[PDB]
């Protein structure tokens, strides 16, 4: 009756993390002195910040 | 110290410092073609005086012509406060001709509207210093006035007119010099005996280029993003009392238009865009027993008290359908110049823009009235029921009413500013489109 | 200005020194094996009462940028052999001890700033890469010669040796890496020996042997990158290794110092087969 | 002669100015732009409008992009000239911006006052004052229609215009809590004004309509907008009247890359009062006459430039116990920082310390990322409040470390942090990339 | 209806504006910058600070790049309201920058006043005075902390920040000479103020700290900086009394490519006075009353805009015997040249002629190469000083070619030119490229 | 040098290494016995290295 595919509950782009998540990134990137590493690694740092998706299929009867 | 802020570096910085593109401590300046700028006086063709029309033809002293200032020498006939923008008041009509084709034309009231809208801050104060007596000078004071012209090529070098590229075309300005200038040769409608005639000269700065660029200007075809002013006057429908008059102005504008500006004025008193009232600075003698609301305290003609202005609301309609929903008059005096210019606008002068940066020259949005059959400006007037002589009523009432003296604002001036394309090739110029 | 877009190309070989400084007079010999090393250019010739060329020096070079696989384009040489007299090469140090010379030298662009081809190569004659020449002769008559380059994080085409043998190098014998036989193959007269070519010697009567010891490769994680090395002998001896022909997979190079170890030796075929017996 | 005598005076020391020239100043080529049109239309206000009421506005999808938003008020004052001081924005005490269920920003009247008192400058501020006040000495009973522009990230420049076209499934809303008291309209200080009318409000939103080619890309493609946020919590401080120079460590709670910290000391009973009141011209009601009363401001002139009425003697910022810079006196933050960073005049009592070279702009120019700082402190040193405010001989004739006794009322501390975040738009959904 | 009504009204005349567009500015992409931090660090002054004394301050190398430098003074006023006129910059008599023993620039107190009057405008200029003067009618005995920002080539342009990290071998220092007499603080006119306090000075420098890779690049690479210099040699005027129209022909001793030629005329006794004194309200002490005198200014209003009190009648610049431009009247240099080039308002007595399109701008836009001109002369024609300064009827109502009899007090001629030069930084050593 | 003033010194490289630093002060007592409490230490308000 109302087509609103998304809920709108701060889900979709909002990265709710405690800044200790930085350790998670250091483990993936191996090196901890990331005061300077992110400046020479822009392309990888951006990829680590993008999403994954799940889809909700339904089929209806056509008339 | 500051190191502590460099240490506090985080993930949020990936968008701000990651793979730097610029730094703020290593600026590289672009090298520019060698040129020189010179101030040269043009000769006025005709007899200079009140009510006379004269012209000037541009001498091709250089490669491009850029900034034209018309100088007046005036003797005031009154004491301080009796004058209000007398230099541009005299400079009534300035017509720009390039090669036999009319290109633009500005009026004294446009110079005041432009000063009322687009010229701002200390630059507007300085403008007033160039056009008026601002230090309470008394009768007999002699002063040299400067009225810079504001044609498309006058404010930015990037639109300077390449005379070397126009060797086969005449560039001329025609000047209509007003017969009545307030505080100089008339006080209101009364002639000032012994008033001196004006002395005028036209100064312009020329641009001289080195060999390579002047050659490029002389031989290559060029296009310039020329701007033009469009204007025709009409009468107001200002009511007296118990009714808010409606008026529909059928507009005669065309070309991609940046903005529309208009004012309501008293054709007798240059720059009077508001009703006169017995409040400080709003009329001659205001606040004293000698106060009168038929004559302004001229030097303070411009005010910001919008309750003395007559526009209750305005709406622009295009081809039978509204362009925006009706706004009250204070919207066009206070919000549009705020959004677009970031200056001030005196009461009685109104601006609505189609452009986001009309003060700029690079296009920022236009309404092309060349493709619009019916452009109409709908006005609602305020009821002119307040007794102008009683400050308790002038300063103590509602938004839909104004002073009874507002009925003197019998003239309506709607200006439109738009884009065109100026073509220059093989020594001759002209417009790509004219409507 | 790259992040992680480089392969792991392991610079397995490296050169160091333990010798003293010397000036502009050099002569190296040990157990009858002589090396001719003038100041006009480091390496001229060598042998046992023989020479293998009278004029050409054993230069190495590198092509920093490949235009389209053209030759003599953007070739940075160790020796200004075009003049063959004016040694207009900046030398960093000249180390040596008896039997063991060394050198570090800055290369030059064979064309200088002049557009001898389609376009200008450079703005100056002297370029930005340092090369290494390390020679050590061993009492058994085997001499090890090492070469190094330094590339500023770019892919390139490097030539480890440019050597000119005398015409008495008609008979060539090589071992196949699969131990098939020591094949006497020359019928192509255009000899290119890929990995399968294990060791090469030219032996009219007395052999000049070449046995490769080390060459950098991407074998730490075995990436799918381009790391190919081959021998060429077409009336002129050339050892080169290719990284990318103008572009490869759009991946860059770490930019470290890469070097090669080549084992050179001489003598009759009998001594050759005994030395290369270990396979 | 003239320009050519100048033009030929060419030499070697010109090689870095006019040699091998790159640009010519006298022919500009202007860029062609995607065709667009702007409209200003009304939105529906949900809820009763009046003093102390809470209403919200939901922005209808009348267009592709949202840029400025102007909130209209109609008020009638119960006082004569000088009894009001930005009443239009005092009423607009709290505006919250919501996109997709997430709070993007929150501005307070005190912030609008700090922004106007700090970044809006010259003729633009005079206009703002006429947009939000009674300026040309209006008397009791005068009615005025007011315009209060909002200054959220998408309100001042089209560069961050908010793409509803790309937010097909998330609604954008503004919440408007209105003040219970507005000086000069329904109260004069604490005294209620009998018969005061309720305000009337209308919210106007500026839409951009784009041509067909680009607007399709808007609806289909993802976007990343680098936008500004305001972070805020208030505090309380105290300054003695005598014998002691007070100090107080103010504990800060901010996150993300920060453009600047700005703050003031307010008297909560009189909106925008950031300095002491005194029996000197414009510094209190009746100043200069026998009726002068230093407990009540001459409201319309509340803002002053007299630093001796301000309460801050010095301030320092410490990050994780480290001195961020060496202690500076209060006039540094009131006058030198806005001189360096903005180019205008900041009234006394309003203070700025920037991390950015040009905080007035939108191009990032230096930030302090509070995401790695555990405890940031603003160390404040206060002036002795021992001068009798009613005696000009001491109010205008004393030392830098002492101010008037009425400064002890500037008990409300309001520290603002201006920050960056990134608003991501994809498939009709919006949201901030980092949430703190 | 609405904006859609003009978007569909598309035709041929729109192509030049919106056909095949290059940009959409509703999606502004901001450029990613180099991480840096700003810190204010106090310097230690070498030598005794005092009236008439010279001290030097060597800049402590705590950071990488230097941008602004602000001189801090603590002054006590010896007079009452209107007795001072920018005393902080009068006190700062002159400053020069020395890099390794080579001087780059030299500023004088009247330059700072000229610059403020000529190039700084609007709220900024007012704020500048707030930092350098007493502006709220403060009384005798008042103490105020003053800030005088310096305007060398690197102080207000981050892009020209002095690269200390790249001057490993050279000392960088400023020399400060403080005036012996400051109006209203140490002397009132020419009479000493008994008990006047000795102002205290402190010099503060704002440092830029760079991150890892950029600090390396600044330290190891050579640099070519385009810098500004001030050229100055003082002279004397030829201001007549009655019946004579004086004319001077001052041969200029300037070198190098410059942006402009600027000058004023000064009363050596009354700092900042560039016009005549007349019995006009705000122009003189006691003006308008029986106590009025035209020998003593109303110092707090020393500067004016009434050109009638100006001394210059007309002027031209001549190069090698031939006119640079046609003769213009004095009012042309006070109001039109800055209108056409700076965009502010210049007060009476300060005159400018530019050689540049944007002389206030950092980007070079035209010049005058004095080192290639055999004889550059500034011709100054003066007004006849026949008006009786005590009679407003004669001062406010006379012809354009006359000035006040008191104009004869403007005996000092101050002609300045602002240069271009190049600052070379190589292997940790600095020096300028071009001599003269 | 003085009350409330900030001064500094640059250590001249006369030798190879620095060990002890001794600050001399000369003060005049303005009061009677017992009116002071480590006044040379109070005067040394702070030191940054």
């Amino acid at each position: 009756f109302r087509d609103t595919a998304s809920i709108g509950f701060s889900d979709t782009h909002q990265d709710e993390k405690t800044l200790r998540f930085l350790k998670k990134q250091i483990s993936q990137f191996i090196k901890h002195l990331k005061e300077y590493y992110p400046n020479n690694e822009l392309t990888k740092k951006l990829v680590m910040k993008y999403s994954d998706v799940q889809l909700l299929p339904y089929t209806k009867g056509a008339t | 110290g500051g190191l502590s802020q460099l240490v506090a570096y985080g993930a949020q910085d990936v968008y701000l410092t990651g793979n730097p593109q610029i730094t703020f401590f290593k600026t590289v300046y672009r090298r520019y073609t060698n040129f020189a700028i010179e101030s040269i006086q043009q000769t006025i063709n005709g007899s200079v005086g009140f009510g006379n029309k004269v012209s000037t033809q541009i001498s091709r002293n250089g490669d491009l012509i850029t900034d034209i200032v018309v100088e007046f020498v005036l003797t005031k006939g009154g004491n301080g406060g009796t004058t209000y923008y007398p230099a541009e008041e005299l400079l009534q009509d300035v017509e720009l001709e390039i090669g036999g084709q009319r290109i633009d034309k500005h009026y004294n009231d446009w110079f005041r509207t432009y000063d009322a809208l687009f010229r701002m801050n200390d630059d507007r104060y300085n403008y007033r210093r160039m056009t008026d007596w601002v230090n309470n000078e008394l009768v007999g004071a002699q002063k040299r006035f400067y009225v810079p012209l504001i044609f498309f090529f006058n404010q930015t070098p990037g639109l300077a007119l390449p005379l070397i590229a126009l060797q086969y075309h005449e560039v001329k300005l025609y000047f209509t010099l007003a017969s009545q200038v307030q505080g100089v040769n008339y006080n209101g409608s009364s002639a000032i005996a012994g008033a001196a005639q004006p002395t005028m000269s036209v100064w312009v700065d020329y641009i001289f280029l080195d060999t390579q660029e002047r050659t490029r200007f002389a031989q290559l075809p060029h296009e310039y993003l020329i701007e033009q002013l469009q204007f025709t006057g009409s009468e107001t429908a200002t009511p007296s009392a118990t009714t808010q008059a409606s008026q529909n102005i059928r507009l005669n504008f065309n070309h991609p238009t940046k903005y529309l500006a208009w004012n309501f004025n008293n054709p007798t008193n240059y720059g009077q865009y508001t009703a006169l009232a017995n409040i400080p600075g709003a009329c001659s003698g205001a606040g004293t027993a000698a106060a009168t609301v038929t004559t302004p305290d001229y030097g303070n003609t411009g005010t910001y008290n919008e309750q003395l202005a007559v526009l209750d609301s305005a709406k622009i309609q295009l081809n039978g359908q509204d362009r925006f929903a009706t706004r009250k008059g204070s919207y066009f005096n206070k919000v549009q110049p705020y959004q677009s210019i970031g200056g001030v606008t005196p009461a009685g002068v109104y601006l609505y823009s189609f452009a986001l940066k009309p003060a700029g020259r690079q296009p920022s949005g236009t309404c092309n009235f060349s493709r619009i059959d019916n452009a109409t400006l709908s006005l609602t007037y305020k009821t002119c029921s307040i007794d102008a002589t009683s400050p308790a009523a002038v300063l103590g009432n509602t938004e839909t009413v104004t002073a009874n003296t507002a009925t003197l604002l019998t003239a309506l001036n709607i200006y439109a500013k738009n884009y065109n394309v100026l073509r220059i090739m093989s020594g001759m110029g002209g417009l790509a489109y004219a409507n | 200005t790259f992040s992680l877009n480089v392969p792991v190309n392991n610079s397995i070989a490296t050169i160091d020194f333990a010798e003293h400084v010397n000036g502009a007079v050099f002569k190296i010999e040990y157990n009858r094996v002589n090396f001719i090393a003038p100041s006009l250019y480091p390496i001229s010739g060598l042998g046992t009462a023989v020479v293998f060329d009278l004029q050409k020096g054993e230069k190495a070079s590198q092509r920093k940028i490949t235009e389209f696989g053209n030759k003599d384009i953007r070739i940075a040489d160790e020796i200004s052999d075009i003049a063959a007299d004016d040694h207009s090469v900046l030398i960093t140090t000249k180390l040596m001890s008896e039997s063991t010379p060394g050198e570090l030298s800055r290369d030059v662009v064979l064309n200088g700033e002049i557009a001898t081809g389609r376009i200008n190569m450079n703005t100056g004659f002297v370029s930005d890469i340092i090369h290494t020449k390390k020679i050590s002769i061993i009492d058994d008559g085997i001499v090890d010669y090492y070469v190094k380059i330094n590339v500023p994080a770019k892919y390139s085409h490097g030539i480890v040796e440019v050597v000119s043998g005398t015409f008495l190098n008609d008979i060539m014998i090589h071992l196949v890496r699969n131990k098939n036989k020591w094949a006497l193959m020359d019928s192509k007269m255009y000899i290119v020996n890929n990995t399968n070519g294990f060791v090469i010697a030219k032996n009219p009567d007395t052999a000049m042997g070449v046995s490769l010891l080390e060459w950098p490769r991407g074998a730490v994680v075995f990436p799918p990158y381009y790391n190919f090395k081959k021998f060429k002998n077409v009336n002129k001896w050339s050892i080169s290794q290719q990284i990318a022909s103008c572009v490869n997979t759009s991946v860059k190079i770490p930019g470290g110092e890469y070097s090669w170890k080549i084992r050179l030796f001489f003598g009759p075929i009998w001594q050759v087969q005994e030395s290369i017996n270990s396979v």
